[PDB]
């Protein structure tokens, strides 16, 4: 999209984090750059301006302290940051440029929009997924077609891969978007749909890759 | 003060669509302009109308802006399918001293093929039992539209606490998908002769059941 | 009852460039509250009776709000000229309302500078009455090419302030605040007492 931000972060509550803001479509010429924030599932706020050229930053009240934006015309990049990260402060946090008119009525409007970068602050230390294998009952799915999964379970931060028969199975194939506990974990399920006098002959192994935790998990699924 | 948006706004294809924007004298009331977003799920905003009447080169023709008095309407002509989104004003705020977004509207395009869901159930496996862990899973795909109710019962009883559902998220097949997940102890799973995930979509309930034998 | 002290009690002004208008309608407006301060140095009207300043009822009324320093308080008025009445607030010559202004060094100024009010210093036309420019686009001085970037003859459109207590009340800065009546066909919002 239109100006690239940092990767994504994750941070502690107390933790203060810094992210950053490149330009596609543009060269940061004479656009004043803005921060929009997006909590989840929630309406987009504005928090803070630079001006690059000026060097001269204005931030909204609900911004205290907390936020503090800069941005270098060499460069070509722009930054903010917040510090005593809470449970609120976790959103999609927006680099976009301002745009200007003249006339009777004008208003700023914001032409280009970074890719986002999704700030989540938790307690939770980083752990490794569990792996139970969730067996096929070929009776109880549909007649002649199982269904068979592995159950992902107890891993921060978020991203994690299923992959079935190392990519080979795909058909059938439906993983399913991970859920948020009471702990503050995630779980997740990986199901395929396959003939049942597949059963016991073909073998079945869900791949799991939890790039935070650097961890990954070959499980087999053999009927009970 | 705020822009004010219908929270959800619903409409058949090839309808016209009118979103509202309202704000008092502090910042659509004086001559402050409207500018208009179009939102994808998980994609970051773009500029769709600026100035209220204009749209920037690649948005298409259907996508229209007016204004009167303290108000002011995107409308959406010949609706299709790829407007499913979320839309969002802005304009400026005197008290603010700056610039202000609208609660945003989630605009269904009510022209798809309804499904009845696929209901799958897990019992705990016996290698996360030895854990002292039992977790059942109960998946929900090929459903439309979008809103499901799940309700847990053990013995035909209705559960009470240990319960999390997901929230129904567009396959690729724009169909939606959900989970359920009831986390139990090793003890209550063997105790009761089953348990049944039942879910309810559009009148259509639907049940399964496991037992620990 | 109309709410007039909010903008001028306010927290934070806006740049002259980029002024603040708040409507304000289907209110009381009593002036006389208005007259108590004394701290307005500049206090002018254009076109309303000496009495009936809270006896009259006009379909709208605006207000418009910046900063700028003591000097430039000349250029709030009809038929003006200077960096602010042609760049940033033109006033016109058939205006019809009162203009306020007043001292807030003690708030607008920080110990080595308070830069964060700005006014815009090119444009290519002058400003039309009531019309807001807040491009921020480089200006181009004659014929040389300016890539979005500033160069020869290649200026950023906008310029700072430099507010601080040491300066002269002429470099000083002042709260202006642009009350404009307006009389429509309809039937009036605002009347005063």
């Amino acid at each position: 999209v239109q100006l690239v931000q940092s990767g994504a972060e994750v941070k502690k509550p107390g933790s203060s984090v810094k992210v950053s803001c490149k330009a596609s479509g543009g060269t940061f010429s004479s656009y004043t750059i803005s921060w929009v924030r997006q909590a989840p599932g929630q309406g987009l706020e504005c928090m803070g301006r630079i001006i690059p050229i000026l060097g001269i930053a204005n931030y909204a009240q609900k911004f205290q302290g907390r936020v503090t934006i800069t941005a270098d015309k060499s460069t070509s990049i722009a930054y903010m940051e917040v510090s005593s990260l809470r449970s609120e402060d976790t959103a999609v946090y927006y680099c976009a440029t301002e745009v200007g008119y003249s006339g009777y009525g004008s208003a700023e409007y914001f032409n280009h929009w970074g890719q986002g970068t999704p700030v989540t602050v938790s307690s939770a230390s980083t752990k490794g997924p569990s792996v139970f294998p969730l067996a096929p009952s070929s009776k109880s799915t549909s007649g002649g077609t199982a269904a068979l999964g592995c159950l992902v379970k107890d891993y921060f931060p978020e991203p994690v891969t299923v992959s079935w028969n190392s990519g080979a199975l795909t058909s059938g194939v439906h993983t399913f978007p991970a859920v948020l506990q009471s702990s503050g974990l995630y779980s997740l399920s990986s199901v395929v749909t396959v003939p049942s006098s597949s059963l016991g002959t073909q073998t079945y192994i869900c791949n799991v890759n939890h790039k935070p935790s650097n961890t990954k998990v070959d499980k087999r699924v053999e009927p009970k | 003060s705020v822009l004010t948006q219908p929270p959800s706004v619903s409409g058949a294809p090839g309808q016209r669509v009118t979103i509202s924007c309202t704000g008092s004298n502090s910042n659509i009331g004086a001559g402050y302009d409207v500018h208009w977003y179009q939102q994808l799920p998980g994609t970051a905003p773009k500029l769709l109308i600026y100035a209220n009447n204009n749209r920037p080169s690649g948005v298409p023709d259907r996508f229209s802006g007016s204004r009167s008095g303290t108000s002011a309407s995107l409308v959406i002509t010949g609706l299709q399918a790829d407007d499913e989104a979320d839309y969002y004003c802005q304009s400026y705020d005197s008290s603010l001293t700056g610039s202000l977004f609208g609660g945003g509207t989630k605009l269904t395009v009510l022209g798809q093929p309804k499904a009845a869901p696929s209901v799958t159930l897990f019992p705990p496996s016996s290698e996360e039992l030895q854990a002292n862990k039992a977790t059942l899973v109960c998946l929900i795909s090929d459903f439309y539209p979008g809103a499901v109710t799940v309700a847990w019962k053990a013995d035909s009883s209705p559960v009470k606490a240990g319960v999390e559902t997901t929230t129904p998220s567009k396959q690729s097949n724009n169909k939606y998908a959900a989970s359920s997940y009831l986390s139990l102890t090793p003890e209550q799973w063997k105790s009761h002769r089953s348990y049944s995930c039942q879910v309810t979509h559009e009148g259509s309930t639907v049940e399964k059941t496991v037992a620990p034998t | 009852l109309c709410p007039f002290g909010e903008v001028f009690n306010a927290t934070r002004f806006a740049s002259v460039y980029a002024w603040n208008r708040k409507r304000i309608s289907n209110c009381v407006a009593d002036y006389s509250v208005l007259y108590n301060s004394a701290s307005f140095s500049t206090f002018k009207c254009y076109g309303v009776s000496p009495t009936k300043l809270n006896d009259l009822c006009f379909t709208n009324v605006y207000a418009d709000s910046f900063v700028i320093r003591g000097d430039e308080v000349r250029q709030i008025a009809p038929g003006q000229t200077g960096k602010i009445a042609d760049y940033n607030y033109k006033l016109p010559d058939d205006f019809t309302g009162c203009v306020i202004a007043w001292n807030s060094n003690n708030l607008d100024s920080k110990v080595g500078g308070n830069y964060n009010y700005l006014y815009r210093l090119f444009r290519k036309s002058n400003l039309k009455p009531f019309e807001r420019d807040i491009s921020t686009e480089i200006y181009q001085a004659g014929s040389t090419p300016c890539n979005g970037v500033e160069g020869f003859n290649c200026y950023f459109p906008l310029q700072s302030y430099g507010f601080q207590p040491t300066n002269g009340v002429g470099y000083q800065p002042y709260r202006v605040v642009v009350l404009s009546f307006e009389l429509l066909h309809a039937p009036a919002t605002v009347c005063g007492p």
